[PDB]
RNA sequence: GACGGACACA
RNA sequence: AGUAGUAACAAGAGCAAUGUGUCCGUCUCGCCUCUGCUUCUGCU
């Protein structure tokens, strides 16, 4: 609970090239010298998806793969295999290998996908509890205004909701600002009471506090009803020449 | 009957079948070999359109220097690069006449954004010129060897992690009589081919440190690379962009602000906006010049271009025009904003990569570079080359051409824009006090000017003072490309503009298609295209059901995974055959699983894994979205909460893909090795400061310090609170001690 | 000063001071005095909290010397880290965050403490911070070189033992400081800009960047900063000559000219397979072993033809070695009847070498290496030569607009429809299926998709070797059999493509019923052999027609094998447009116009001139034409298309504001005559399409008449 | 915040 | 020869993808060349 990391960073210290990274380098500087880079950049990564899944072992994925896929299929097909490295604790995977764990993986009774992308499940439930009425062909006039795409949440701006963020899941890195509003203080105190010992990582809480909490908003042409839950099926309720009567559920 | 697809303009109205006047489904032209050619070009054109100006030698870098500001008034109309400084001063004082506050709102908001911006804030650039490497680099290598070279050589103010500290280190630089780089040399080795039998020269690169002249270290820190644009439609003939290095890219993006800030705020600006509020803004003049007119007044618009935009822009207008904008304002904030006119119109443009060059009779070819192409020998240029290379040999500083005027591509855009909204503005009829008046809107070089007036003459004149104004301050209506009809209809920037906007989906022709990601990131961008073309572009809903049918087709060809009771046979059809048959609910199976596809119009917006969950059968739902799931990325579970990760959220379709970073017959081991030993420190460093990818840590202490300090707090916060025992607080506290003797030593 | 400090001081004191002064932005120069002050505030901290500790049970030992300290010093730590620090105290507890970053946390008592050092009086002081510091919970502690100390309510929390020795230190600072002299000014300093200034280097560059009546730098900011403008545009105005002007000229298409097209030689075939003239071997059902392996399908489908015969040259390449041609087929031939495996690779023979460009690029080397060569000439740059609009690409047109009797699109399922524009996007996609699937342009699609499918792929796993890559579409009949169909063979050469625009040489060997010798100039890049005979049964007579093998040298990239891959993105660009005029007409009529316009036979669209003049077609051969359009948008596109599209769409507009009736100007119409005239040069499609827009620009002046 | 893609102008 | 088109490829460094702006998606790992790893290409 603490003394991994500090031997670990005894083990950087004790090298020199490490050493001087480390004490000449700044918090700030760290954020340069975070994305240096010095090979040369792969450009068109659709055309080399094209000609990559023609080969054997597209995928990259780690040494632990070793332990939890077979190397081989039923069928005969090579799931993974070693890297080109001498000693590099990474793999080369199959396509296979993703069917593998798709069809015959290990069956975990808790997912995470319904509570982390619970804004998606609530699009899906205002659509399939929609009632549609009749098409009627007129000319469409689109204004192009700034609607919601994302609501947020009623008591906060984004800057607010970013901040309640910061509050709930990383407490301790917030700096010197404080939550200067009840608002904030009372869904910061629900999201903190929400999130009890959560095993999902604290970046995709993160993004879930951010698809719940914060606002967005874009420039688009609108002809009818301009609030958020008729923003999400814009595409569906208007065209250029028809309007298609749509309630949400 | 032979077919003609252009008779359908005899009865549909031309904006409205202007998709079929763009061939946007096939490959777009790309140059080949170098962009030397299209530099000297350019070179060529902006000394000859300023070539009536006076010549100086400038005395810090030796180079030519031309001055075409306040020269004679052109005689022609070809373009002229001879601004006069009086009248852009004119033009924005008057701007700021008709704008009141507007100059100091925008001074004042580009000072608090000084006081606050980080260094790494230049690491937004994309492939910058790096001069410690006399090469391109990406712009965070570029910063941080620029930071290296500065803090080797006892520059160190850009310690405290602001921008204007580092521009302070920039400056101060130029004193320096002898600066020692790091650059790169290769090593040559002739090895045989194991596979094709074969001698070929093996390179390894080394590290090497040179020392660079103080004129030398002063061209390199002014010059701007160049190179090709590419994949750009509509043009016959290519053209340079350019790229300029770490010590002209601090102040170009301060100045780039003040001029962001007040083109925000002026209704003539076509800058910063875009999309759909750009379309909503010429709406909004098409409207209000077709307002303000009486039954005997005429509105006339010009779909306007210009000539040769960058190359007649100078670096001495836009000293003028900065020193006028913050007229009032701190001598400091005025000196630190006039850097980037004055390092522009010091620059030299590196003439990029040479050219290759070919002996017939021993069979070979070589790439002769920029540095090499002044000793060689006239008569081995051909006849195009060497007509550039005998009008630029008075230009030519190591390797480099001097560029005095000219701002060159897209350097200075907001700043520009503000200059033609200055000659838009001037229209206002309350000022101009005649017959015609105008008004309109300008983005970079791209116009639209709305001439109103009693007769056809008075919008002849409102033409032509408008064009003789532009003249004035080195902007060049381009003739053959502009054209005036009676406002109704327009053209701004592939904008057609027929009593409203058309849509031309042609123009998102190339963004259909499989993205390359992964399986799960490329179906929710196939959908989020085909939804964001229905509402943006017009894209019907028949059109759109193809183009969901169209996307599909090729996803399951690019990942292979037709749908399970496919008779085709990839190398995957027998696993997801497998997993079809024992499948109960099918119909919850992913596209990339061999399922169905779930997609119509009225759920382009839900993402696959929601949309088709009610359907998964259990085993499969808990397979597919397994926290264990081995193909994405386990964050280690941090110490305020083998080893414990946290689960996973992604479905196992969110795999990456390998990498080749690799060059060929190239050994990079030596110069690679520094990017891995940067991510080991920045990946310790993480497991103290857990917010750190969420949002970038702040602070001057060193890492180690942060760490340290870090380390001690939390250690006695959680002896505080019963986490540890005295004798686990007691061994990190001791750890930290023996890290700072290390330290220490 | 800074050197009463270094002596009087510690090292650490010293050194946390000057990392705190280099923080916020100065040196122990120019406020020396505050950095003693520093110094001062920091030792008073340090003595605060030194050999203070708590110990196993939960009460203070005030050591000397596995003890926890009483005391956190948030003094002296980086401004970050000491918010990082106060705000895990903050949450360990659930007290309230201070607004200012304190100098002490003492853990026995749970509370943040404020140091203060002062010269005036320690009350004035107190007062003055604990008006500073109103509203927290915070314990403010302060000392004075007088010797005296006063805390928050005198309710003290540290022993007088240190108490005493931190009065004793500052008493003693007191009576240095006045052994020396400093201490009067150190009595009166209680309680900053923003400075950026030109080095001697960069002010001379900063003087030579000025317009040329100016010398100094600070004289041209002086101009500008006091410049009231009076008249200075309209003075220019007067003086610039009259021969500046953009004088409007009218534009009436009935007096424009047509577009020049140049001369020269006539155009030739330049796509990467043959066209209209194309010939497919067949297999109906296909059930063979290995069905759906391409080289097995083109077993299958050269199974059928059972007429070869001992092939000759009938029509040569002019510029190259025909023998060549003819000896790559023999073995072509002969290693197709003999290949084992999935993939054929040829062995490298003399005449393939010959046909792939081996050996035919010099050596790169490096100019190091190679300045001592006396003969070293650049490379040449040399334009396109200029070529006559032929009529074979107008043909092919034609052709590429008709409708054929497979299925050659099948396209993958859809959701199903619930939403009432869901079932009338599917009525009028089933409308564009069947105008669209059967179509010419859409065989075109799937065999440019198939081909740079196989070509990449095997550019990218067969780099070293000669592939075979058979010519394969697959399409369904009236009858919804399957029919798979080779049309000929590709011969992939070497294949190391590092930039984009890297060429792969490859040999196309096409069957043909189509004479060469009828039409010759199409031809000019083909070696044609004659490889069998066939029998054809028509209505009039059957007959036995010859079979040729068109052979020649081409060439591809992965850019443009990466635009024929995304050709099926063509069936968006035509459908869209006609389900646009489609929606237009429904916005006027106020009911959906899908049915009446695909079942109303009317021909309301021009799309074609014969000799009777501009001919009308359905919706469906509208969309089939502009289907077509696009197809050969992507066959043939080069920059030549590009440029030329782009200046004459503002000629269209030109004309288009003409029948608007909105009065129409140019400033130079010559010089956009210009700009779209220098982009048609030897393309075949840009010469077809110059004088298409000439035909049109002729029909706008015949319905003016 | 970072990385990527598409478009437009320079 | 052929691709192509203002200069290249036709193997032997890819040392040549900017600025400004709009829209859209994703989320911390991978990458390394004498070799060390794989031989792959199937759109009814
Ligand atoms: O900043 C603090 O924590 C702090 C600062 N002083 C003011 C002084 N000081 C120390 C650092 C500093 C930085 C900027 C301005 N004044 C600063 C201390 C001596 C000279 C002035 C007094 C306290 O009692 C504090 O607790
Ligand atoms: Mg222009
Ligand atoms: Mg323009
Ligand atoms: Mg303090
Ligand atoms: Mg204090
Ligand atoms: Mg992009
Ligand atoms: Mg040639």
């Amino acid at each position: 609970s603490g003394m991994e990391r500090i031997k670990e960073l005894m083990e950087m210290v004790k090298n020199s090239r490490m050493r001087e990274i480390l004490t000449t380098t700044s918090v700030d500087h760290m954020a340069v010298i975070k994305k240096y880079t010095s090979g040369r950049q792969e450009k068109n990564p659709a055309l080399r998806m094209k000609w990559m899944m023609a080969m054997k072992y597209p995928i990259s994925a780690s040494s632990r793969i070793r332990e939890m896929i077979p190397e081989k299929d039923e069928d005969g097909n090579t799931l993974w295999t070693n890297t080109k490295d001498a000693g590099s604790n990474r793999v080369l995977v199959s396509p296979n290998a993703v069917t593998w764990w798709n069809r015959a993986g290990p069956v975990s009774d808790v997912v995470h996908y319904p509570r982390v992308y619970k804004m998606y499940f609530d699009r899906l439930e205002r659509l399939t509890h929609g009632t549609f009425g009749p098409v009627k062909f007129y000319n469409q006039v689109k204004v192009r205004k700034r609607v919601d795409i994302n609501p947020g949440h009623k008591d906060l701006t984004s800057r607010e909701a970013q901040e309640v963020i910061m509050e709930v899941v990383f407490p301790n890195e917030v700096g010197a600002r404080t939550l200067s509003s009840d608002a904030q203080l009372t869904i910061t105190k629900e999201k903190k009471e929400e999130l009890k010992n959560c095993k999902i990582s604290p970046i995709m809480v993160a993004y879930m506090l951010e698809r719940e909490l914060v606002r967005r908003t874009r420039f688009l042409p609108i002809a009818g009803a301009t609030s958020s839950t008729y923003v999400e099926v814009l595409h569906l309720t208007q065209g250029t020449c028809w309007e298609q009567q749509y309630t949400p559920g | 009957m032979d077919v003609n697809p252009m008779l359908i303009f005899l009865k549909v109205p031309v904006q409205n079948a202007i998709s079929t006047t763009f061939p946007y489904t096939g490959d777009p032209p790309y140059s080949h070999g170098t962009g030397t050619g299209y530099t000297m070009d350019t070179v060529i054109r902006t000394h000859d359109y300023s070539s009536r100006g006076i010549w100086k030698t400038n005395s810090e870098t030796g180079a030519q220097q031309l001055n075409p500001i306040d020269g004679p008034l052109p005689e022609d109309n070809e373009p002229s690069g001879y601004a006069q400084t009086d009248c852009v001063l004119e033009l924005i004082e008057g701007l700021d006449r008709s704008h009141p506050g507007l100059f100091e709102t925008a001074c004042q908001e580009t000072i608090d954004a000084i006081q606050q911006t980080r260094v790494d804030k230049l690491t937004q650039g994309r492939q910058t010129y790096d001069w410690t490497l006399n090469r391109n680099q990406p712009a965070a290598t570029a910063l941080a060897n620029t930071i290296e070279v500065f803090r080797k050589n006892g520059y160190k103010l850009n310690e405290s992690g602001r921008l204007i500290d580092f521009l302070k280190d920039v400056l101060l630089s130029f004193e320096n009589d002898s600066m020692e780089v790091t650059t790169h040399f290769q090593k040559k080795k002739r090895i045989r081919d194991n596979h094709s039998k074969k001698m070929i020269t093996q390179r390894t690169i080394g590290k090497k440190r040179v020392k660079l002249t103080k004129k030398n270290y002063l061209i390199r820190a002014l010059t701007l690379n160049t190179m090709t644009k590419d994949a750009e439609r509509g043009k016959l003939k290519r053209r340079a962009i350019a790229t300029p290095g770490m010590q002209i890219r601090g102040f170009v993006y301060f100045v780039e602000l003040l001029a962001r800030n007040i083109c925000e705020r002026l209704e003539q600006s076509g800058l910063p906006v875009g999309g759909n509020e750009k379309k909503a803004k010429l709406a909004n003049v098409i409207k209000k010049m077709m307002a303000k007119s009486t039954d005997e007044e005429l509105s006339y618009t010009i779909t306007g271009d210009n000539t040769k935009w960058n190359e007649n822009q100078n670096p001495r207008i836009f000293l003028a025009m900065v020193l006028r904008i913050t007229a009032g304002q701190p001598e400091w904030f005025r000196d630190l904003l006039a850097v980037a006119p004055i390092m522009f119109s010091n620059k030299v443009a590196r003439l990029g990569r040479g050219y290759m060059f070919e002996s017939k009779s021993m069979h070979l070819r070589t790439q002769i570079s920029a540095e090499n192409l002044s000793d060689i020998n006239l008569r081995y240029f051909n006849e195009d080359t060497k007509k550039k290379i005998e009008k630029i040999r008075h230009l030519m500083v190591e390797g480099t051409a001097s560029l005095s005027p000219g701002m060159m591509m897209g350097m200075f855009n907001m700043l520009s824009t503000v200059l033609g909204v200055s000659v838009l503005n001037l229209g206002q009829r309350e000022i101009l006090k005649r017959t015609y008046w105008w008004d309109g809107l300008q983005s970079s070089d791209d116009f639209a000017l709305i001439i109103n007036g009693h007769f056809k003459e008075d919008i002849q004149q409102g033409v032509n003072h408008f064009y003789r104004t532009c003249k004035l301050v080195g902007i060049n209506m381009s003739q053959k490309k502009s054209y005036i009809n009676k406002t109704g209809t327009f053209e701004f920037t592939s904008f057609f503009y027929r009593y409203g906007f058309v849509a031309n989906f042609s123009m998102e022709l190339p963004s259909f298609g499989v993205a390359g990601n992964n399986e799960s990131a490329d179906m929710s961008i196939g959908t989020t295209v085909i939804k964001t073309n229905m509402i943006n572009n017009d894209l019907g809903p028949a059109t759109a059901q193809m183009a969901i049918q169209l996307f599909i087709k090729d996803y399951r060809y690019t990942y292979r995974c037709h749908r399970g009771d496919t008779n085709l046979e990839t190398r995957r059809t027998k696993s997801i055959k497998r997993l079809w048959t024992e499948t109960i609910s099918k119909a919850g199976l992913l596209v990339a699983d061999g399922g169905p596809n779930p997609y119509n119009l009225r759920n382009l917006h839900i993402p696959e894994v929601c949309l088709k969950w009610s359907l998964m059968d259990p085993d499969y739902r808990g397979r597919l979205c397994n926290p264990n799931n081995p193909f994405v990325h386990h964050m280690e579970v941090e110490s305020t909460n083998k080893s414990l990760e946290y689960d996973a959220v992604a479905t196992t379709h969110s795999w990456t893909p390998k990498r080749n970073r690799s060059i060929l017959n190239t050994n990079q081991r030596g110069i690679l090795e520094d990017e891995r030993i940067y991510q080991k420190c920045c990946q310790v460093f993480e497991k103290f400061f857990p917010s750190s990818t969420y949002r970038r840590p702040i602070g001057m202490a060193s890492m180690l310090d942060a760490m340290l300090s870090r380390a001690r707090i939390d250690a006695r916060i959680d002896l505080e609170s019963g986490r540890i025992s005295s004798q686990d607080f007691s061994e990190i506290t001791n750890t930290c001690k023996a890290i700072e003797a290390l330290k220490r030593q | 000063m800074e050197n009463f400090v270094r002596t009087n001081f510690n090292p650490m004191i010293l050194e946390r001071a000057e990392k705190t002064m280099k923080e916020y932005g100065e040196n122990p120069q120019n406020e020396g005095n505050k950095f003693a002050a520093i110094s001062t505030h920091m030792e008073v901290c340090f003595m605060y909290s030194d050999f203070h500790f708590i110990d196993l049970e939960g009460n203070t030992i005030v050591k000397e010397n596995m003890l926890k300290h009483r005391f956190e010093i948030i003094e002296g730590q980086e401004r970050n880290i000491a918010w990082t620090i106060v705000n895990s105290i903050c949450n360990m507890t659930e007290n309230s965050k201070p607004r200012f970053l304190p100098d002490l946390y003492d853990y026995k008592t749970n509370k943040f403490i404020e140091i203060g050092v002062t010269r005036r009086k320690v009350e004035d002081y107190y007062y003055e911070k604990a008006s500073k510091l109103k509203g927290e919970n915070v314990y403010i502690h302060i000392f004075s070189f007088d010797g005296e100390e006063m805390a928050t309510d005198d309710e003290y929390i540290l022993d007088e033992e240190s108490r005493a020795r931190i009065k004793t230190r500052l008493f003693v600072l007191r009576q240095e400081l006045a052994t020396a002299g400093l201490w009067d000014s150190f009595r009166q300093s209680e309680k900053l800009e923003e400075e950026f200034s030109y080095p001697p280097t960069f002010q001379r560059l900063a003087n030579q960047s000025l317009p040329p009546s100016f010398k100094d730098y600070h004289q041209f900011k002086a101009y500008v900063s006091s410049f009231k403008a009076n008249g200075n545009i309209e003075a220019k105005l007067g003086a610039m000559s009259e021969k500046v002007n953009a004088q409007i000229e009218s534009f009436d298409p009935r007096t424009i000219r047509e577009l020049e097209l140049p001369e020269g030689k006539f155009c030739t075939q330049r796509s990467k397979f043959l066209l209209m003239d194309a010939m497919k071997l067949s297999v109906l059902n296909p059930a063979h072993e290995g069905e759906g392996i391409p080289m097995k399908d083109a077993k299958a489908c050269l199974d059928t033809f059972w007429g070869w015969k001992k092939a000759t040259i009938i029509k040569k390449h002019e510029k190259g070695v025909n023998t060549n041609y003819l000896m790559i087929w023999e073995q072509l031939l002969e290693s197709i009847k003999e290949m084992e495996g999935k993939f054929l690779n040829l062995k490298k023979t003399n005449h393939l070498k010959w046909g792939l460009g081996e050996g035919q690029a010099p050596e790169k080397m490096d100019f190091e290496d190679c300045k001592e060569v006396p003969d070293l000439f650049q490379y040449k740059s040399e334009p396109p030569e200029k070529r006559k609009l032929a009529s074979w690409i107008q043909s092919e047109f034609n052709k590429a607009s008709e409708l054929t009797n497979s299925n050659w699109i099948e396209f993958d399922e859809l959701g199903n429809d619930v939403a009432p524009i869901e079932h009338i996007a599917s009525r009028r996609r089933n409308f564009f299926t069947a105008e669209v699937s059967q179509c010419r342009a859409s065989e075109y699609i799937m065999k440019a998709v198939y081909i740079n499918t196989a070509l990449l792929n095997s550019s990218c796993t067969a780099m070293e070797e000669y592939q075979v890559i058979p010519i394969i579409t697959k399409c369904r009949d009236t009858s919804g059999q399957r029919r798979t169909n080779l049309y000929g063979f590709i011969i992939k050469g070497r294949s190391h493509l590092r930039n984009d625009t890297d060429v792969v040489n490859f040999i196309s060997l096409e069957f043909s019923l189509t004479d060469p010798r009828n039409e010759i100039h199409k031809w000019e890049k083909y070696c044609v052999l004659e490889i069998g005979d066939m029998e054809i049964r028509t209505s009039i007579s059957t007959i036995m027609k010859p079979v040729y093998l068109y052979v020649r040298t081409n060439g591809t990239s992965k850019i443009k094998m990466k635009w024929g891959m995304e050709m099926r993105r063509c069936l968006l660009q035509s459908l869209q447009q006609v389900e646009s005029m489609i929606e237009a007409e429904s916005a006027v009529k106020e009911k959906d116009m899908t049915e009446p316009f695909f079942r109303n036979r009317e021909n309301d669209w021009p799309i074609g001139e014969s000799p009777q003049g501009i001919e009308k077609g359905t919706i469906g051969k509208v969309c089939r034409v502009l289907l077509a359009k696009s197809v050969f948008n992507s066959i043939y596109a080069s920059a030549q298309l590009e440029g030329f599209s782009a200046e004459s769409r503002k000629l269209l507009l030109l004309i288009q504001a003409f029948r608007d009736n909105l009065d129409p100007g140019t400033f130079d119409l010559k010089g956009l005559y210009e700009a779209i005239e220098e982009c048609i040069i030897n393309d075949p499609w840009v010469l077809l399409n110059a004088s298409w827009f000439n035909s049109f620009l002729k029909a706008v002046q015949l319905s003016m008449g």
